[PDB]
């Protein structure tokens, strides 16, 4: 066996089409997969204090809004996750929840996220299935409840195993306080309810004048 | 990047300090108006310039 | 051979694909044309609901992939922006033009000849419309405006209540009338603040002889009604004066810290006292007002409104005669606030509108303004009323600016089709086919109107064409140019005497835009879609 120096030369430039056909799909694949590398593996491998104000906090958190209370957004596919995550700006804070049906703790914090999104309009609360996310099956056993927070492409929240840190019956107040004391939840602002709406648009600047 | 084009078109000389801002460094123009493009946007035109 | 990383379509395949995309876009909204058209309604992925009839809104809400379909969607958006009405008819006409042009091309007629024929047909159609089919509104009076508004609001959620909505629209438009240099009256629509609020029925919609703010007083202490309002408009916040970034406070003698802290708010106190000493009663600012300044206004028995929208404040200042103030600095280098810059109004109240409150500035002096409060059954209905109301306002503006109107119900389309079919024989050898196809494609509007009413489209269009042909061939029966379509009974009708009008600019602009879009799409005969 001789002629080790091959210099395939014309071959690769005559087969660019098919190689690039594989390459684009592979690029999508590891872009999607590396978008979740930074969470996987290493997480799983690793009398004012009596909250008198907690009850009244729940009391005026009950009054969500007028027009219903919506729900928490659900991601259909990993490609959908990527194409909803690369958009928007840095100022938008995103919290994502991985979950499965039937397991304890999901419903309580799901309702917590619902009411938080009701009274935190700025944030982009959303939830995604563990099967959809395609994470390692080690997550599929022992890492389901994971209050994952993203901010414009980089991690700002590093919270997994939230059941241990909050419980199973923890309400909106508990998770809200836990998130804000880490400096994640933006400061709330006094927001009132108008009649329904005022701003149809603002595009044309033909408003008024009194020329003689 | 448009400073050279504006100065060539009108005749104004750029002023970088208020001390040298004098009347001789101003470009005269007959009309400088902002027109409406039938609701498609606002366009600003300076039509008619001394020493074009 | 090409070795291009992508997909390529050439010849009749790409032309058929473009025609398919255009036809799909047309058929999306073809069911929402004419008084018998029925509204659509769209649900987003999150769950938002939008019930609408406007073609431009429907095409904006939809997410579209094919480039030609995007071209038609942007064409509808352009027609909405530059005219305000006819956003569906333009799309339908453009798609029909593209379909007929491609049918001609498939017969080995060169696309350049078809494009030239379309260009000549459009020019002659515009000329014929401007020369024969226009009706001056000088002799019609206010009834012309009422009929134009009613025609515009037909097929909308406020169609049946047109008898009242047209009156409201015309009054609102006439309220904001102003004349500029060159002595040309101008009607700045979009200066009429449209406010929505669910509650009472449609007939309880209110036209405000003044201005309406979707804002409330900052504190419950101030009165909610002032009779002789002295409006003061400010473009700055009223808070504790924090020094700028370049200024730093360093204290070496402790005895001056209290004086510094006191002055830090005494500055704002002095500014508010200067503002109030002139007799002002209502104070509107785009910036924020904190508790101290709110209390200062409360003690003086005035009104303070914070976070007022900039456009709303500009409209209020222009109407009431007030002047916007960024700072209280005069040409002498000190702090002053003269009374000459105070606005005036005959009453300022905070009305309650369905468990919510808004500020009404009624009967402003030195200029008359207007605003409309729409009451509906729910939010979606109010949004649809707002869209239809905007369409009617734009139509009335076009009618009042250019005093030419044309009969509705497809009369213009039938007349143009007959005239172009006659005229094509006198031009060229292969351009005549293109002009005839232009005339045929112009007939899609009456056909769609007849179809949407479940009437016999063929017989109705045949009768319309016969009437218009007899009008054009008989010089003593020119009065038949106004024969349109009566969709209620499915019979031809003299639309000019039936009060079915619309601005000529609508037809002209729609024709030009559709022709240019069809020309743009027709030029393509090859597609290279590079793979991402
Ligand atoms: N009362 C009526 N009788 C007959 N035709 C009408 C009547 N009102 C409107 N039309 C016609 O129906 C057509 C469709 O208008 P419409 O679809 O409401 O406007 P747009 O195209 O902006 O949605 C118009 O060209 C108009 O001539
Ligand atoms: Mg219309």
């Amino acid at each position: 066996l001789a002629g080790e120096g091959i210099s395939v030369n014309t071959g690769p430039k005559g087969v660019i089409n098919d190689w690039r056909r594989f390459k684009q799909l592979e690029t999508e694949q590891r872009e999607e997969q590396c978008r979740e590398m930074e969470r996987l593996i290493k997480k799983l491998s690793m009398f004012l204090q009596q909250y008198r104000k907690q009850r009244m906090e729940e009391m005026r958190q009950q009054l969500h809004k007028g027009p219903q209370f919506k729900q928490v957004f659900e991601i259909s596919s990993g490609e959908g996750f990527l194409d909803m995550i690369d958009k928007e700006q840095k100022s938008i804070v995103i919290m994502v929840h991985i979950y499965e049906d039937g397991i304890p703790g999901t419903e309580a914090m799901n309702g917590c996220m619902i009411c938080l999104a009701a009274e935190y309009p700025a944030v982009k609360f959303c939830k995604v299935k563990s099967s959809v996310i395609g994470a390692s099956s080690q997550f599929t056993r022992n890492a389901l409840p994971a209050l994952l927070i993203y901010k414009g492409g980089e991690l700002i929240g590093n919270f997994v195993r939230v059941t241990d840190q909050l419980g199973d019956d923890f309400f909106a107040v508990d998770l809200e306080a836990f998130l804000q004391e880490f400096g994640l939840l933006p400061e709330k602002e006094v927001l009132v309810l108008t009649s329904v709406r005022n701003s149809a648009t603002c595009h044309s600047e033909d408003s008024d004048l009194e020329i003689d | 990047e448009d400073i050279e084009f504006i100065c060539k078109t009108i005749g104004t000389k750029p002023v970088a300090h208020i001390d040298q801002f004098t009347a001789d460094m101003l470009g005269s123009a007959e009309l400088a108006e902002e027109v409406n493009l039938n609701g498609s946007g606002k366009l600003l035109k300076i039509t008619g310039c001394a020493s074009p | 051979p090409l070795s291009v990383f992508g997909d390529r379509s050439t010849g009749e395949t790409i032309r058929s694909q473009n025609v398919m995309a255009a036809a799909s876009i047309a058929n999306i909204v073809k069911s929402s044309l004419g008084p018998v058209g029925l509204d659509k309604m769209l649900v987003d992925d999150i769950g938002d609901v939008t019930i609408t009839n406007d073609g431009a809104t429907i095409l904006k809400l939809l997410e579209v992939e094919h480039p030609a379909a995007k071209v038609l969607c942007e064409l509808a958006d352009l027609q909405d922006k530059e005219v305000g009405d006819g956003t569906t008819s333009v799309v339908i006409i453009a798609a029909e033009l593209l379909k007929n042009a491609d049918e001609l091309v498939k017969q080995k007629i060169h696309p350049t000849s078809v494009i030239s024929g379309y260009r000549l047909a459009c020019k002659e159609a515009v000329r014929y419309i401007n020369e024969n089919l226009i009706v001056n509104t000088d002799e019609l009076g206010r009834d012309c405006l009422i009929n134009a508004a009613k025609t515009s609001m037909s097929s909308k959620i406020i169609g049946i209540n047109g008898d009242f909505f047209a009156n409201m629209v015309v009054d609102a438009v006439l309220a904001i009338k102003y004349t500029d240099i060159r002595g040309q009256p101008r009607y700045p629509v979009n200066s009429v603040n449209i406010l929505k609020a669910h509650g009472r029925s449609q007939m309880e919609s209110m036209l405000i002889s003044g201005y309406a703010l979707n804002c409330v007083v900052g504190s419950q202490g101030m009165p909610k009604r002032i009779v002789n309002a002295k409006i003061a408009c400010l473009d700055f916040s009223l808070q504790k004066t924090k020094m700028k970034l370049g200024v730093q406070v360093v204290i070496t003698d402790p005895e001056k810290l209290d004086q510094i802290r006191q002055r830090e708010s005494d500055i704002t106190k002095e500014r508010i006292q200067k503002i109030l000493a002139t007799g002002a009663n209502v104070i509107l600012t785009t910036g924020g007002i904190d508790d101290m300044c709110l209390k200062y206004f409360v003690e003086a028995g005035a009104m303070a409104v914070r976070r007022v929208l900039k456009r709303d404040l500009k409209r209020i200042a222009k109407a009431s005669g007030a002047t916007i103030l960024s700072t209280l600095a005069n040409l002498e280098g000190e702090e002053t606030f003269e009374a000459a810059m105070l606005g005036q109004a005959e009453e300022v109240v905070q009305e309650r509108i369905c468990d919510d409150e808004l500020i009404l500035i009624k009967n402003t002096k030195a200029r008359t303004s207007a605003s409309i409060i729409l009451r509906g059954a729910n939010d979606f209905m109010c949004d649809e009323m707002e869209r239809s109301l905007h369409d009617a306002l734009c139509v009335v503006k076009r009618v009042l600016e250019s005093k030419s109107v044309v009969p509705g119900g497809g009369a213009v389309e039938a007349a143009l089709s007959i005239y172009l079919e006659n005229y094509a024989t006198s031009m060229g050898s292969r351009e005549q086919l293109a002009i005839a196809e232009f005339a045929r494609s112009l007939l899609v509007i009456p056909n769609t109107l007849a179809v949407n009413a479940a009437q016999d489209s063929t017989d109705l269009v045949a009768k319309l064409r016969a009437f218009h042909n007899e009008a054009q061939v008989n010089p003593e029966r020119k009065n038949l140019k106004w024969i349109g379509l009566d969709l209620s009974n499915g019979k031809p009708r003299d639309n000019k005497q039936a009060g079915v009008f619309e601005p000529t600019i609508v037809k002209v602009k729609s024709l030009k835009f559709a022709t240019e879009a069809a020309i743009t799409i027709l030029r393509i005969d090859d597609l290279i879609k590079l793979h991402p």
